[PDB]
């Protein structure tokens, strides 16, 4: 399912 | 970008944003936009924007696509879950779009 | 957005009213058909006409063309638009596919 | 060649 968005 | 029809799955952020039913979730160059039909016009009209830079995280399975918008988004933070059988395709489209920010 | 095709306008009353002349891009999207043309030359583009699907009465095709009849709520006005093309069928499967998905909502 | 568009007027 998820991945933390590094472009944040 | 590319468009997917999706069905709003209840969350606290979705309920405050008046969301419910079907929409078009569009994966664009630098953002995610949620669209609906113009009552008059009968064409797609933007409802909400989520620049990639303001999403904390996003995920997907064979039943849905969801994302967690951070505070600076017009909608407020929270999880936005959308019923769809194409989550992986939306995941992969956002993946690339964010990837192209190699500019 | 959706599939795109290079088509040529074939005269009908509706296309004359809207001033259609030669070749155009016809693209099938999630909720409509859109007619695009190319500005001077960089072969640059922009939208000319929109045919929302809930405003399309009917449509057909063959090895020579693709056609459709717009409802009277269209910016185009009601009537038939015919475009000579050797991919009428692909255009038809793209349109039919997109409307069945829009209807499944 | 043709088909009526059920989605018409909905």
């Amino acid at each position: 399912t998820w991945i933390e968005n590094k472009l944040y | 970008g590319s468009q997917f029809w999706v069905t709003s799955q209840k969350t606290e952020a979705s309920e405050r944003c008046g969301l419910q039913g079907s929409y078009i979730l569009r994966v664009e160059a630098e953002k995610l936009t949620l669209l609906t039909l113009g009552a008059q016009s009968q064409i797609l009209e933007p409802l909400l924007f989520w620049p990639y830079t303001l999403l904390r995280r996003y995920g997907r399975d064979k039943v849905m696509f969801s994302f967690e918008a951070g505070r600076r988004c017009p909608s407020g933070p929270g999880t936005f879950t959308f019923q769809t059988s194409q989550g992986n395709d939306i995941f992969q489209a956002v993946e690339a779009a964010i990837q192209q920010q190699k500019a």
